[PDB]
């Protein structure tokens, strides 16, 4: 049960290859490859919207 | 690199692990094989095999073919006990040196039954009957014919059929008894006794012998290979 | 109806007005050694009807001093009719048992015993340098018991209750096949062993097997008038006895 | 995995869950919901870890001994009679069951130190141990090179200081069904010697040595033994073991309390 | 008490009073003297962190 | 362990009314408490108990 | 089985070893207050188990001279945990009761109360020109007594069992909601009584409701040397309850 | 002859590998994941079974 | 039994066929055919005594 995913090349111009060999999850290496991103929760918290282009104060 | 792990164990040597190794000798062409009789493959197959038991193996005995010969005569009583040993083929004196018992000495537990076969050297015009027997462990050893007879027993009648077999059926509360010698493995034992007499006309000996074989039967297997106690050295031999 | 019970084993019958259930030894019934699971191959003997009956132990008075008292299996029972024989004239042997501990009083009486056995209850000296001896061990069918302070002997068994003569908490001896006989309540306790070892059979005079232990958890009490003689009877049945090896009879 | 506890409202019923006779000898299977307004919960907690597997499956000292890289006899070599009940913690373990059935990965910790007759110019090569096993019955060594060191049927293993410990996995070796933890009952039928667990003790001998010979200054080395219980199998449960142990050969004990005590059935105070 | 199998029995009595108490002690499985000595506290003691929910019997 | 963080609370027994005897019978009764699992437990990381001491191997 | 009896409300249960059946009401089980036959027309607070459960009134004794007591609803309940806070903070409320009297003798006892809720049970004063005064009327979780005599005083409920206070014959008490706990039978009483009242929900201050009213008839009685101590213990749940019209707290 | 098992992963929110390489059965890891359960043997060993919202004493 | 309600026992009633003496103690009795008996509610027991004889008929 051999796992290929993609190394970080780089952008202007591969794979790897990954097998587990022990029982718990907890050995596993880093999960360096996770992407996931909301500024939303922090960013605009505010109950009606907020469109950019309008008068904010109405 | 591959990453890799060492584990407990890496680098020791013991005796009994089985690897792959490179050879010495590369290409190495071996001699054709040829096909010799009496190949072995089982250990077991050997230890099927009758080998004669020094019963008689009573002080100055031992260094004689003597050691392999059971008395037995005509006499003026009944039920006399004819010879009487443990079944400790392992450790007994009687039992161990036997193609059995140096095999059993090559391990730690043994199981099986066992067969014992006599074969009656006496004359073609001497006539006998004997009660040979097997008394599992418990009460004690058997003294008298009367108390050898509640167990397990053949009834040997002396006739054309020099040899008759005494085969002693494993019953154990274990599945394996030691070869070691323990008093929880106790085996029981083995004795016989004149059924009737040895019955012989004027003219022919009253004195004869019989001898005594033992091998496996086919349920018999060992376990747990050791070193065996009988070959001893003090430094190398030149 | 049921807290009454009636128990057939050979010619005879036990019965009980006011019992629990009964209960099963761990769940498993007693049954004869199966060919896969043997090892000594001699044809056994199963006497049957003869040897699988229920035997009555002496009684014991129950009084509110006792600690308790414990029997040995099978040498409980290794004098009682053709059971014993068997065990006499056989290396090896095997049985199941159905324990009935009888014990009534009266209404206006109060106590509770723990009736237990113990698989393989392997026992403690007094004096931590020795081994207690075979008496001290098991005085055949007649109870041995506890006590209520350490006791003290050259060969003894340690037998001060807490720790039911093994070194653990007498209360802990619940993982164990149990029932109570609350007097309020009961009146006897019935359970079924199956035969519990490490191998298929066994030598019946070097091994016990299991103890039966009976201990009051709450004394017996009452008013002046009641009547202060209440006895605890104790009645088992071998069942599914096998013997194999058999020879001259006796120990040795 | 654990049982999720449903919920639960109201009643007025005669099904009375709370009341039973626990002279039945029968544990009562009641949850939460039967006495009380529940709500439901989804639970994963899981009993992963208390499988008896996971129990006894971590490596423990079972035992230790040492001996010399020089100095005569005695102290040359070291043997140890196999068994498991000179150490409180792995022994108490074994026996909260009364059988048990399982395969063994034995581990040592070898270590070395320089003894005060030290010497100069002491540069001392590695050292190699070796530790055989002898199986009962097999000849046993007399002195540190005894013919049986040779080992053409024991199994031994060579081992260099510095390298991680030595590992072997041992089979299940009892001849009976199982290994018994305990055993009421006599090696004799005539009761007379020896009595409990030590009549079935009979698992061999380990023997340890220094292989390269004795050097001018004295060293001692300790090997440590490690059992883990692998691939196990257990019956009948017990009591833990309330007493301290006394002997290894037996379960003498002193007798002992129950539990703690408190000042009186009212106190809340946690000990 | 604790030597005794008297430790075991929980004393109750007919009372001259309303509402007494007849014993008290702590959820505390693991680690106090009246409940760490069971099966079930000698099993806790193997281990760092419990869950759940108990029951307690009287008989 | 015992943590303040981690406290479980108190259980406690009281007489909802009484024990009511008739005469020549004991008014001194005991009760038998006993504990256990429910369905829902399980226990976390092992670790050896503090209730097994040793000075030196037995012999 | 049928005589047993477990009763869950919230955190709390009850069980029952000798019961009679449980009498309802006036056959009518509680309920919420539909929106039909609503008027406050604000947002109710419905607490639940935290409200509707078991609370233990304070226990009593019956003795062989006691003519009886009795409580008043809600009164008796305003210092119960949630539910007294609850009646606090509204000015409205209303509710239905498991009400539940404990009582047990022994076989060689005798005596039989009546145990009756009487809804609306306006009482008289010992003197005519008076009014009874809040004190004499409910002590709250404490039982007021009923006198085997005509009671004085100034400003006290005329208590004299046999008119129950309220000028009628005490034998009549029947027709209302009610069970007798005769100790040869029995040994608690449980009635469930549904809301009553001429309007949707009421102040829970200043209306009683129903008075629970426990009157021996057949009085305690026993041979010496039997315990003389016989408590009467009272568990009440509320059932249903919902209150109306939060604002500060208090009486006034 | 590899085997793909679960590793622990643990409950609100993957797979290993193993190949033995040794002859003997004894050779192997753990059975850390056998999670059979059957407490009835010690917990209910009576013949008549016993019904929880039954009386216990017919 | 005709006792009083509140009194309990048990007894063992038996039958042992000829051939040995008659049993002098109860450990000799309950070797052969026996009923256990328990005052209770059920105020009666039955000992059923088998036909066991070599014959098929006995003389009066
Ligand atoms: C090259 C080194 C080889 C080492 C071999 C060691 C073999 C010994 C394994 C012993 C397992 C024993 C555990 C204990 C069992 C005892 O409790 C019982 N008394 C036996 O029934
Ligand atoms: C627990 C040790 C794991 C052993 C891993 C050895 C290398 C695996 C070979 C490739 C097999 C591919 C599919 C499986 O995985
Ligand atoms: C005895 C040593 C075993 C050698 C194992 C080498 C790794 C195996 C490669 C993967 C092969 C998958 C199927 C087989 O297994």
């Amino acid at each position: 049960g051999a796992q290929v995913s993609t190394q970080k090349t780089g952008a202007h111009e591969i794979h790897y290859t990954n097998i587990n060999y022990y029982k718990d999850a907890a050995s596993n290496s880093a999960n360096r490859q996770d992407f996931t991103q909301d500024p939303g929760k922090f960013t605009e918290p505010v109950k009606d919207i907020m469109v950019k282009s309008m008068p904010a104060l109405n | 690199g591959l990453p890799t792990l060492s584990t407990p164990g890496s680098n020791q040597f013991l005796t009994s692990d089985d690897f792959q190794s490179p050879s010495a000798m590369p290409q190495f062409d071996v001699t054709p094989e040829m096909d010799i009789p009496g190949q072995v493959n089982n250990l077991m197959e050997i230890a099927e095999v009758d080998s004669v038991v020094p019963v008689n193996n009573t002080e100055g005995k031992v260094m004689s073919i003597e050691a392999y010969q059971i008395p037995v005569q005509s006499n003026p009583t009944n039920g006399s006990q004819v010879f009487g040993f443990p079944l400790t083929p392992g450790a007994n004196s009687v039992l161990n040196r036997t193609l059995l018992g140096e095999i059993l000495n090559y391990y730690a537990h043994w199981s099986g039954s066992i067969k014992l076969t006599f074969m009656f050297c006496g004359s073609a015009m001497a006539t006998g009957k004997f009660l040979l027997a097997y008394s599992p462990p418990g009460a004690g050893a058997p003294t008298t014919r009367k108390e050898a007879m509640l167990g397990t027993h053949v009834i040997w009648d002396v006739g054309l059929q020099s040899s008759c077999v005494l085969c002693i059926p494993w019953i154990s509360q274990t599945h394996y008894r030691y070869v070691v010698m323990d008093e929880y493995t106790a085996g029981g034992y083995i004795t016989c006794w004149y059924q009737t007499n040895i019955v012989v006309p004027a003219d022919a000996q009253s004195d004869c012998k019989i001898l005594c074989f033992v091998s496996a039967c086919n349920d018999f297997s060992v376990r747990m290979l050791k070193d065996t106690p009988f070959i001893k050295q003090d430094n190398f031999f030149q | 109806s049921d807290r009454v019970r009636s128990i057939t084993l050979g010619n005879s019958t036990i019965t009980t007005q006011e019992c629990a259930n009964v209960v099963v030894g761990y769940g498993v019934w007693p049954t004869y050694l199966k060919d896969e699971e043997a090892t000594a191959e001699d044809q056994p003997t199963q006497p049957d009807v003869a040897t699988c009956r229920f035997y009555t132990l002496e009684s014991v008075m129950w009084q509110q001093s006792s600690p308790g008292w414990w029997w040995k299996f099978p040498d409980a029972l290794s004098n009682m009719g053709l059971f014993g024989q068997n065990m006499q004239y056989h290396y090896l042997g095997r049985a199941g048992y159905t324990i009935h501990v009888q014990c009534n009083a009266s209404k206006f009486h109060q106590g509770c015993l723990l009736v237990v056995c113990v698989p393989e209850a392997e026992m403690g000296c007094a004096t931590l340098a020795n081994k207690p001896d075979p008496k001290s061990l098991s005085k055949g069918e007649i109870a041995n018991m506890f006590e209520s302070q350490n006791s003290t002997g050259e060969t003894a068994v340690q037998a001060n209750v807490i720790n039911a003569g093994m070194g653990v908490g007498v209360g802990n001896l619940t993982i164990f096949p149990h029932q109570w006989i609350n007097l309020r309540t009961n009146n006897s306790a019935t359970i079924v062993m199956p035969y519990i070892n490490s191998v298929p059979m066994d030598n019946m005079f070097r091994h016990n097997n299991f103890t039966l232990m009976v201990i009051p958890f709450a004394p017996l009490s009452y008013s002046t008038g009641a009547t202060t003689y209440v006895p605890i009877t104790v009645t088992v049945a071998p069942m599914c006895a096998e013997y194999n090896g058999l020879r001259l009879a006796g120990k040795q | 995995r654990v049982a999720d506890t449903i919920g639960s409202g109201p009643v007025n019923s005669e099904s009375i869950p709370a009341l039973t006779a626990a002279e039945t000898g029968h544990t009562s299977q009641v949850v939460p919901s039967d006495t009380m307004q529940t709500r439901h919960v989804k639970n994963y907690h899981s009993r992963s870890e208390s499988t008896v597997e996971n129990f006894l499956c971590r490596s423990a000292c079972v035992f230790y001994t040492t001996y010399e890289n020089h100095d005569s006899d005695g102290d040359n070599f070291a043997y140890w009679v196999i068994n498991t009940r000179q150490v409180a913690q792995l022994r108490r373990k074994l026996e909260m069951f009364t059988y048990a059935r399982f395969d063994l990965e034995l581990t040592f910790v070898i270590t070395s130190t320089q003894e005060q007759p030290t010497v100069r110019g002491q540069d001392a090569p590695v050292l190699t141990h070796q530790i055989m096993y002898v199986p009962p019955g097999g000849p046993v060594p007399t002195k540190v090179n005894s013919y049986s060191w040779q080992t053409s049927t024991n199994p031994s293993v060579f081992w260099t200081e510095g390298s991680a410990p030595p590992r072997m996995s041992v089979p299940f070796i009892g001849i009976g069904n199982a290994y018994s933890m305990f055993y009421d009952g006599w090696a004799r039928f005539d009761k007379q010697g020896t009595y409990g667990i030590s009549t079935l003790n009979n698992m061999g001998t380990l023997y340890m040595r220094h292989v390269n010979d004795g050097g001018p200054g004295p060293i001692v080395s300790t090997v440590r033994i490690y059992f883990k219980p692998k691939h196990v199998k257990t019956w009948v449960p017990r009591p833990p073991r309330l007493c301290q142990y006394q002997k290894a050969g037996n379960v003498n004990f002193e007798p002992t309390g129950v539990t703690e005590g408190r000042t009186d059935i009212t106190t809340m105070k946690t000990t």
